[PDB]
């Protein structure tokens, strides 16, 4: 806790904080770490008021553990199923995508990560009729492709016009801009708890590697902390507010010593919940929209299954 | 030592002093995160520091292309040219060699590269009106001994070749004393020579032309087909050094190259039997690439050898060709032979 | 709850603040700077600058973006098939990169794009400016003059064929000296100079708001020599790409970059691949490659988020970049 303010907890006065900060104990952490008896009798303060203040301070700052069954019945209805257009992951994901998890796609140049993001966003916005927020960091969005994708499913101008206005796009090219955008989204959705419509349910980040890649390198440590903080806030957003978050990434060394692995080192590997490794086919059948999709990490189903996805003829 | 005059706050300059940063080149060498971790201070002040350092290093004049076009005397590199000594060759090259960048001359043996190099060495000492630069030249022999006898013969026959220039100032010109000759034997020796001896000659103003007798000769005796990376590193370093010197002192650099056959089983050579050596890494360092070819007795059964000088690529020259002959006076192009 | 790590704070003030035990700006917002300075042992200047930087740090949807990109036009190339394959020319607000073997026509394309960006809106241009940054010294004014003369001849021909007064009204201003005064020239002989010029670009673009094109003719040369440390090169390249895309999106530009090809001995038959490693591969929005085939120049699109890859032929005439 910082400086004393009125309304933080009942029964606070300036004498209490003056004596406590004179006794080298101001913050809540060391006040609760120190024995209540020690500060109670050593400083001579009243025991009843002290214990009441400590209990009311912990209660208003804590998270009370809850039973499991009740939250299970509530999550039975809180969750949702989002389909993109292919069932390769759908069958291997307990027959439905999870709203409230951190899934991501790792793919190289020309793999089709942003194509998957675009088609998924179009399907979510048009078919299911919910607002969706898209974050771009390398100029990978073009509205003409969105219009072309929408036209492949509808032939009415009014539906195309209405669908576009529910897709919100914001440009962030530095990690601070991305953090500010996500914090603003968190604040706005926290203020919009009363409302039932207009709240975005799917959040897409076009490229998390490009923003944070310049921050890596050297022998320093602030880049790892920044990326960990970004991951933590993304996870808190997705869990607490029940949003589906999708991000992209790149691959690393393909040499003999190191297999094809996602970028951002080992620390980023623990962040996401689902991994989809897009790839291109070789030999006959190459080029076009023919891309091989695989599921590396799911933590819910067996992995190592390879499928086929076409984009050129899809939408 | 130099950032003191920059406007700033005492904290950032104290951090710079504690971090042992010398000049603007040192601070521009490092990147954002490196400077952030060295100075241990916030990002916006780093951005301000970079902006101020960049504004100090450059960014004063708004130079448009009118200043490049109209102001002929302000930018000699864009208009002044080094004449080759023959009007036909100059017409083919639209004036002569550029004063910036590297110009390559490639071809098989007995094609006439050394004669052209000697003629360019002699032609640089003429006044600016006659297509010269009023300076000397540097010759670096990398393969064998310098041909002094041919140089003396060319110097003796010089009055006959320069028919247009009147001869009163020709006797004043001391051709022999304004040509410097160097010898090398290794790649490292050539690198040391270009790193140390050449800048001394160019800076003091003795010469304004650099000629390498055979750049490919040292590199073909050390590196095999399995050692491409060190050769590429050395070629990149040599090209960077040569380009920097040429840009700094406004002195043309002429490089003489050898060729290798196609050995048909790309780079623009489809039906050509020979191609310039040293691969594509060396080809990326050049500006104007020439090629001198000679058709053997099979096509030269007419009585005299057939020589053609061809332009391969250039930012401002179409692919063309002409013909020339070698005589006791020098290299002369055949009139009315340019191909379109 | 906003962690202090997510703010551009100096490490010293951040570390002392978190040593004090504050982990949210919501309570830093109302603390008086006097006791704030007294508590954490700082002065007023750092307190006020931290407060302002914390407090300082739009809603555009797909329809607005579609309308905006329809308002602004495309940069003509004078190659009809190349315009058709690219969707109408070089797009704005995106980074375009061109690769190819030496002496293939990349500099000619850059010169043509510099000339073509000044076509009046009536004929179907963008009517903007151009910034040319040269790192190799291959900028010759004579070729630009010839290209501009050919362009003005073609423009006069089509204007006369149309027989429209409004077309004539946009030609007397379109003279050789006027268009050739709208190209701003720089020269960076070292990668440090190039980086410094890049840092100085935003103010220059703020001064001259009519610029709609930035050309960097050659980025491989400054970075492919005298740089043993690969990690530093990678960091510099990533930072440069991020800055360039930020400039393009902020000032509504069309960044043009030029690269180089490198032989790769795969299997046993060597083939040409773009340089600067594989991490750089997806640092550009659009990637173009110029082939040689057999005496025929081909412009093959490689990576783009809008159109499928195909192949188009072209050639260079004494008038510039042309089709057929
Ligand atoms: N790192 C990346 N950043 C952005 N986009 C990427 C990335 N990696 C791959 N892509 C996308 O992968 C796609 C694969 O190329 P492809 O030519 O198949 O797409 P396309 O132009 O959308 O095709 P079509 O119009 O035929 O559907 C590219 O369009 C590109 O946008
Ligand atoms: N009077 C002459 N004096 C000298 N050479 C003459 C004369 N007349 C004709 N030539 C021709 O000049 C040519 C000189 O060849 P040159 O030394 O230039 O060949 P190169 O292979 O390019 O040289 P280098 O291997 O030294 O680079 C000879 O092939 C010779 O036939
Ligand atoms: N005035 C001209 N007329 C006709 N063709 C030209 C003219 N100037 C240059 N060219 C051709 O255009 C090409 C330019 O290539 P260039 O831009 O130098 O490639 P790079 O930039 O990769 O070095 C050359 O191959 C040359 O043949
Ligand atoms: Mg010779
Ligand atoms: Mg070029």
């Amino acid at each position: 806790m910082g400086v004393l303010r009125v309304g933080l907890c009942p029964g606070l006065t300036e004498e209490m904080i003056q004596l406590l900060r004179s006794h080298r104990i101001k913050t809540v952490v060391d006040l609760v770490s120190a024995d209540l008896e020690e500060v109670a009798q050593k400083c001579g303060l009243s025991y009843k008021a002290l214990v009441a203040l400590r209990r009311v301070l912990l209660a208003q700052f804590s998270a009370f553990p809850v039973n499991g069954a009740d939250l299970y019945e509530e999550l039975k209805t809180s969750t949702a199923i989002l389909s993109t257009g292919i069932g390769s992951l759908d069958k291997l994901l307990d027959a439905g995508l999870y709203t409230g998890e951190v899934t991501e796609i790792v793919g190289g140049p020309g793999s089709g990560k942003t194509q998957v993001c675009l088609c998924m966003a179009a399907n979510v916005a048009h078919g299911l009729q919910q607002n969706v927020l898209y974050v771009d960091s390398n100029g990978g969005l073009t509205a003409s492709r969105l219009l072309q994708l929408l036209q492949a499913k509808t032939q009415d101008e009014e539906e195309q016009a209405e669908a576009l206005r529910r897709i919100q796009v914001v440009h962030a090219f530095d990690i601070f801009q991305m953090l500010d955008v996500l914090q603003e989204l968190r604040g706005t959705v926290a203020q919009q708890v009363t409302g039932s419509s207009g709240t975005v349910k799917v959040v897409v980040v076009d490229s998390v590697t490009a923003v944070v890649s310049p921050l890596l390198g050297g022998q320093q440590r602030e880049g790892l902390a920044l990326m960990m903080q970004l991951a933590r806030e993304l996870k808190t957003l997705a869990r607490d507010l029940g949003m589906a978050v999708v991000v992209t990434n790149h691959i690393t060394r393909d040499r003999d010593s190191g297999r094809l692995k996602p970028a951002l080192g080992r620390s980023w590997s623990f962040v996401p919940s689902t991994r989809i490794l897009l790839d291109t086919i070789e030999g006959a059948g190459a080029s076009g929209g023919r891309r091989m999709a695989c599921l590396a990490k799911s933590s819910r189903q067996p992995t190592g299954f390879q499928e086929m996805v076409d984009i050129g003829t899809w939408g | 030592m130099d950032l003191d005059l920059l406007d700033l706050n005492p904290r950032i300059i104290a951090a710079i002093k504690k971090a042992k940063l010398k000049s603007v080149k040192e601070v521009l060498h490092f990147s954002g995160p490196d400077l952030k971790r060295l100075t241990n201070l916030s990002s916006p002040e780093v951005w301000h520091l970079l902006r101020t350092a960049s504004l100090h290093l450059r960014g004063s004049s708004i130079l448009t292309a009118l200043q490049l076009h109209q102001q002929k005397e302000r930018f000699p590199t864009q208009h002044q040219r080094l004449s080759l000594g023959c009007p036909v060759l100059d017409a083919l090259l639209r004036g002569g060699l550029p004063l910036d960048g590297i110009t390559e001359l490639a071809g098989r043996s007995s094609a006439g590269k050394t004669q052209l190099a000697l003629q360019l060495c002699l032609a640089v000492q003429f006044p600016r009106q006659h297509g010269g630069l009023e300076a000397g030249a540097v010759y670096i022999c990398t393969e064998d001994a310098f041909p002094h006898k041919r140089l003396q013969q060319l110097m003796a026959q010089q009055p006959r070749l320069r028919t247009d220039v009147p001869g009163e100032l020709l006797q004043k010109l001391r051709f022999g004393s304004q040509i410097f000759i160097e010898h090398v034997a290794d790649v490292d020796t050539l690198l040391e020579c270009v790193n140390k001896k050449v800048p001394v000659l160019l800076s003091r103003g003795m010469a304004r032309l650099v000629v390498i007798d055979s750049v490919a000769a040292p590199f073909r005796c050390e590196f095999d087909s399995q050692a491409s990376a060190p050769r590429a590193r050395h070629l990149q370093s040599l090209g960077a050094t040569l380009r920097e010197l040429s840009s700094a002192f406004q002195s043309p650099v002429l490089c003489i190259n050898q060729v290798t056959e196609a050995m048909e089983e790309p780079l623009g050579f489809w039906d050509e039997r020979v191609s310039p050596a040293l691969g594509i890494t060396w080809a990326n360092q050049l500006l104007v690439r020439l090629l001198a070819d000679r058709l053997r007795e099979e096509e030269a059964a007419l009585g005299c050898p057939a020589r053609t000088l061809r332009v391969l690529s250039a930012p401002h020259l179409p692919p063309s060709s002409c013909s020339y002959t070698i005589s006791a006076e020098g290299v002369r192009g055949t009139p009315g032979t340019q191909s379109h | 709850q906003r962690d202090l790590v997510s703010f551009p704070l100096s490490p010293a003030v951040r570390v002392k603040l978190v040593s004090a035990g504050f982990q949210t700006a919501e309570e830093l917002l109302e603390v008086k700077p006097s006791e704030l300075s007294k508590e954490v042992g700082i002065s007023k200047a750092e307190a006020l600058e931290t407060l302002q930087i914390i407090r300082r740090e739009k809603k555009c949807t797909a329809l607005e973006l579609l309308e905006q990109e329809h308002t602004q036009g495309f940069i003509i190339t004078f190659c009809s098939a190349l315009d058709d394959i690219l969707g109408g020319g070089v797009p704005l607000m995106k980074t375009t990169e061109i690769c190819g073997a030496p002496g293939v026509g990349k500099t000619q394309l850059c010169m043509q794009l510099a000339v073509d960006v000044q076509i009046p809106e009536c004929f179907g241009g963008v009517a903007g400016e151009a910034v040319f940054i040269d790192t190799e010294g291959s900028f010759m004014v004579d070729r630009v003059v010839d290209l501009a003369t050919a362009c003005i001849q073609h423009l006069q021909l089509i204007a006369e064929k149309h027989k429209g007064e409004e077309h004539r009204k946009a030609l007397e201003d379109f003279t050789l000296d006027n268009i050739l005064s709208h190209i701003y020239y720089f020269r960076c002989r070292d990668y440090t100079e190039l980086l410094a010029q890049v840092y100085l670009l935003p103010d220059f673009l703020s001064e001259h708001s009519k610029v709609r094109l930035v050309i960097v003719d050659g980025i491989a040369f400054p970075f492919r020599h005298d740089l043993d440390d690969l990690s530093l090169r990678t960091r510099l390249l990533n930072g440069l790409a991020q800055q360039m895309i930020s400039l393009a999106n902020n000032h509504r530009l069309a960044v043009i970059l030029t690269n180089q090809m490198t032989t790769k001995i795969d299997r046993n038959q060597a083939l040409l691949v773009p340089a600067l490693g594989e991490s750089w591969g997806h640092a550009a929005t659009i990637r173009l490659i110029f082939h040689w085939d057999r005496k025929q120049r081909l412009a093959t699109l490689y990576k783009s988020p809008s159109q499928k890859e195909c192949t188009v032929l072209f050639q260079i005439k004494p008038q510039g970049f042309r089709d057929t």
